[PDB]
DNA sequence: TAAAAACTATTATTATGGTATTATGGCCTTGGGC
DNA sequence: CAGCTAATGGCCATAATACCATAATAATAGTTTTTA
């Protein structure tokens, strides 16, 4: 439920040296990649456990007992000082020093590496479930001398996939970032792409956050005849971070801290049953029951109601308020609205027409008027998921969301302006993407907290565009906006 | 207002409020006076010590306002799912001197014509705050204005493993019952084109509707309010009225609602 | 002995963390305590070995945070309270000892609430409560009574554990001492 | 009579949210014959 | 002075907070069964 995910480190002895190449040791290059995920589940804060080791080397860290091993540490989400006392391991002084003074390189054997790690699946005490695993390593020839370690490879390796545990290698530059296909497969183990480094990791989990959450089941009555029980699905809650928690100044630790009510007056306590939950106004003061108000909200339960079918096109944005997160309809337990369901979605989307309903969150609420759009299925060839199978949860509008908006005169523009103002528009559009989008600002706390993490001097001070870039906008497009300002006006601003 | 907490058998607020109760963590545990605290965390096994110092410095943000196009696209790839958000910004000019609003209506239709969505930062004004988002056109012919609004940040995107809808080869019936109860569609069809305005009258017509929480409590306030205490006040059914949509849809519903149990059963 | 030696020995190396290793042996010779008995050798054997478990657990758990040992106070716990049974009376070093002791286990929940454990936490700690008392103490209960009497008097908590919001209310009543019981039957 | 397991059901678990609520949030409004 | 300040009168967004409220699981107990 909460798993693993395993950094490991390939060692037959050269590959934490160099190669004597210029830039680094690509085992260093690894390094910070295990810092990166180990790092990036800071950010996206995953319950899913990860896993440091090395082996093939001088000295052991094992609980195996055996040559060539270093455990680094146990599964763990992670810690502060698990991160800087991994921070060690930058840099040739660390190099080195981290090679050495754990030592570095003599032998190993292959499988026997397989079952370390795979030991270290061993390590669950807890409800995980992704078995992923990751090698670091150039490595061209396991070995030509015993085979019966090859033999060995495509045996035991075999077992470990079979276990469900998955290692792979991405394509960490050996020359041409790797040369090596040949006899290569048992080393490695919703529409999508791959890549061979770490960039894409490093950026991609920066903001990034939790993956597998479903929990709270409503229910729809269609009719008061006939059964859906109804899933909530959050596409999102606009994500926010687990907020601030309360540790006390030097004891550090969590306050522990509590709230009732004393008398406010007297040195006494107060109780709920002492208070109430009141409206005033003007002269009256008017007190009614924490419950009164709570059961005031009654009017059915939760759950839902097909209200009725409506044109999906009569309502654009005149309008729009706080989202549909996504519900889909359960079926598996409540199935056949499989059959019903489906071809609800597939008729009414014919029609243009979509199902109301009175939803009524949990424990009860005043439930409110809010329509559903039958929500579409769109997979391609892998199987893109951009509109799973559903209804938009669609807040009907209200007095409320009309409340107030103005309405006087508007002056109107010309074609002149147009005829360049599409192409400009051209030079201003992007094709957008799913991806890369965010409200940074606030992720660069937990950049600020990455400090911390790694207790180290500036942030990743990493880069998305939620601003525009200057060379780009007076580039593509260039001063044109100079002829418009100039179309009707001298503005002086 | 929240439910104002305050007292009962007096209702004065004087006896009135909450403990702050801060304490040790541990062993004991005991009280601590003096309510600030550092500002930390745990987060994956860490705790996380830190202040609101480090918060408030370490923070980089906006200034104190400031709105800024992002960029433009078309909206072909674009979903209604994925407009997100709660507050929305009719925008209208800051004019006299309207000229740009002119020219703004000429980026306008430079986006309407091919279906072009604004990607723009905003910073809220008054008071220190950066933000982000979505900003598109809404055409109403009389008048127009942009909306800014939340662009779905790339987290917000929650996707499963679930087995495709597409495939129904667990699940077919007879169309015969499928088409049948399609008709019901259209006799619960809400908005049917009416007055041949094609102004089809959604039954449940959203709009001069409100929603209960108010309204409900509003039947509580007049009753409560203007008599002694009591159990559940008057629902009077132009609430309910509201809360259910007329029976003629529903009455062309009735023998279709019966083909759903007869053509449509049920498990569990 | 074994009892004893097992016990303050595998559960003295558990100090340094136990899991699984500590809760069994809590176990074993916990559970494994009363199934082997017999008058005399083990009646009064085990109360030396009772005894001096209680005098240990008191410090081993009472330092213990949670951890493992939220679990490993399930498995004593529930020896204990299960173990009142075993000596009606001779109670009385461990009558007061385990009283502020077990005081002090509401304080074990004090630090760290519900989750799974803290429920069957203070919830063992109820039914070592009561079959505990033979009356025979005035203000060593008394004095507990009073801020129990605060502790249960407020906060919001599980639906579960919610026997404790009532738990001692009338169990102080049991303590005939007057001007507490006026505090309750004002504020019950 | 209980007395045995007994696979059953229960109500127990949070992690994770969402409400709902707090708080001012750093701003727009108020003032007076020289 | 010049114009009255300018912090006064007001205060909306927020973020924060709360309550407050579930599945993801994992237990309880549970009432039957005869046995005695």
């Amino acid at each position: 439920g909460r798993d693993s995910l395993i950094f490991l480190v390939d060692a037959s002895k050269a590959m934490f040296e160099s190669q004597s190449e210029d830039e680094l040791t690509p085992f260093d290059m690894s390094i910070q990649c295990i810092q990166s995920v180990y790092i990036s589940k800071i950010i996206s804060s995953d319950r899913d456990l990860l896993a440091v080791v090395f082996y093939g080397t001088e000295k052991d860290k094992n609980s195996v007992n055996f040559k060539n091993i270093y455990v680094l540490q146990e599964l763990d989400n992670p810690g502060a000082k698990r991160i800087l006392e991994l921070d060690q391991f930058k840099g040739q002084q660390g190099q080195k020093r981290f090679q050495d003074m754990m030592g570095h390189g003599s032998d190993y054997s292959l499988s026997e590496v397989l079952w370390v790690c795979a030991n270290l699946f061993s390590d669950v005490q807890f409800k995980m479930s992704h078995k992923r695993i990751m090698l670091f390593t150039n490595e061209d020839n396991p070995h030509g001398n015993d085979s019966a370690k090859a033999s060995r490879a495509r045996t035991k390796a075999g077992d470990l996939r079979d276990t469900g545990i998955f290692l792979d290698l991405m394509h960490l530059k050996k020359p041409g970032g790797f040369d090596i296909s040949l006899f290569y497969r048992d080393i490695i183990s919703v529409h999508f792409e791959e890549s061979s480094k770490l960039e894409d990791l490093l950026r991609k989990v920066r903001a990034k956050e939790t993956r597998k959450r479903a929990l709270s089941r409503l229910k729809l009555k269609l009719n008061k005849d006939i059964v859906i029980s109804v899933g909530i699905y959050n596409l999102v809650q606009k994500a926010l971070k687990p907020p601030p928690i309360k540790l006390y100044r030097e004891t550090n630790e969590p306050v522990k801290t509590k709230t009732r009510t004393f008398n406010t007056s007297t040195g006494g306590l107060l109780l709920p049953s002492d208070t109430k939950r009141s409206q005033i106004y003007g002269s009256r003061q008017i007190i009614l029951e924490k419950e009164e108000t709570e059961e005031l909200k009654r009017f059915d339960d939760p759950g839902l109601m097909l209200m009725g079918f409506k044109p999906l096109v009569l309502l654009k944005k005149h309008h729009y308020l706080r989202p549909s997160l996504f519900v889909y309809p359960e079926e598996s337990l409540v199935i056949g609205s499989s059959t019903l369901f489906s071809a609800l979605l597939i008729k009414c989307l014919e029609k243009e027409v979509a199902a109301l309903c009175r939803y009524t969150p949990r424990r009860n609420i005043p439930p409110y008027f809010v329509a559903l759009v039958p929500q579409e299925e769109e997979l391609d060839d892998q199987k893109i998921q951009v509109t799973p199978p559903g209804f938009q949860l669609v807040f009907l509008p209200f007095a409320d969301d009309k409340r107030k908006m103005p309405f006087t005169e508007k002056i109107m523009a010309t074609p002149e302006q147009v005829g360049k103002m599409k192409a400009i528009v051209e030079k201003l559009r992007f094709t957008y993407r799913s991806d890369s989008f965010e409200n940074p600002v606030l992720q660069q706390h937990f950049r600020n907290l990455e400090a911390l993490a790694l207790d180290l001097m500036e942030p990743e001070q990493a880069v998305d565009l939620t601003l525009p870039k200057v060379e780009a906008m007076n580039k593509r497009l260039g001063s044109l906006v100079d002829e418009f300002k100039e179309l009707v006006y001298p503005p002086d601003y | 207002k929240t439910w104002t907490v305050v007292d009962a058998k007096t209702l004065k607020k004087e006896d009135i409020q909450k403990e702050t109760v801060y304490c040790l963590n541990d062993d004991d545990e005991t009280e601590v006076l003096k309510e600030d605290i550092i500002q930390g965390f745990r987060y994956g096994s860490d705790i996380v010590p830190f202040s609101k110092v480090d918060e408030e410095q370490m923070k980089y943000k906006s200034e104190g306002k400031c709105f800024s196009v992002l960029g433009f696209c078309k909206s072909s790839q674009v979903q209604r799912r994925f407009f997100m958000g709660n507050q929305v910004l009719k925008v209208f000019a800051a004019r006299d001197d309207e000229a740009a609003a002119v020219a703004l209506s000429s980026l306008i239709h430079a986006l309407d014509d091919l279906d072009m969505v604004a990607i723009v930062r905003y910073a809220y004004d008054k008071r220190a705050n950066p933000q982000v988002g979505v900003a598109f056109p809404h055409i109403k012919h009389n008048y127009e204005c942009l909306v800014y609004v939340q662009l779905p940040f790339m987290e917000d995107l929650r996707q499963y493993m679930f087995s495709s809808l597409k495939n129904s080869k667990k699940y077919a019936p007879t169309e015969a019952q499928l088409n049948a109860v399609d008709a019901l569609i259209d006799s619960m069809s809400l908005a049917k084109k009416d007055e041949k305005t094609d102004t089809l009258e959604d039954l449940f017509p959203t709009t001069k509707i409100p929603n209960p929480r108010f309204q409900r409590l509003f039947q509580c306030l007049l009753h409560r309010a203007l008599h002694p205490r009591e159990p559940l006040p008057p629902i009077q059914q132009h609430i309910w009225n509201m809360l259910n949509p007329p029976a003629e849809v529903t009455t062309k519903s009735q023998i279709p609602l019966s083909k759903i149990k007869t053509l449509f059963p049920l498990i569990e | 002995c074994s009892l004893l030696r097992l016990q303050e020995t595998l559960s003295a190396a558990d100090r340094c963390g136990a899991a699984l290793a500590g809760h069994q042996l809590i176990r074993g010779l916990g559970q494994e305590c009363v199934l082997s008995s017999s008058p005399a050798v083990l009646a009064l054997q085990t109360s030396l070995v009772f005894s001096r478990d209680f005098g240990l657990l008191v410090f081993v758990r009472k330092s213990l945070n949670s951890i493992e040992f939220r679990e490993c106070r399930e498995e004593i716990l529930k020896f204990l309270c299960i173990f009142l049974e075993k000596m009606g009376q001779k109670i009385a070093p461990y009558s007061v000892e385990i009283k502020n002791t077990c005081t002090s286990v509401y304080t074990k929940d004090r630090a760290a609430k519900c989750k799974i454990p803290a429920l069957d936490l203070l919830i063992k700690l109820l039914q070592t409560f009561r079959s505990s008392r033979l009356m025979d103490e005035f203000k060593i209960g008394e004095l507990f009574s009073k801020f129990y009497g605060e502790l249960a008097l407020k906060k919001k908590i599980p639906d579960t554990v919610l026997e404790k919001v009532y738990e001692l209310l009338g169990l102080l009543g049991e303590v005939h001492p007057s001007e507490m019981i006026n505090n309750a039957e004002n504020l019950f």
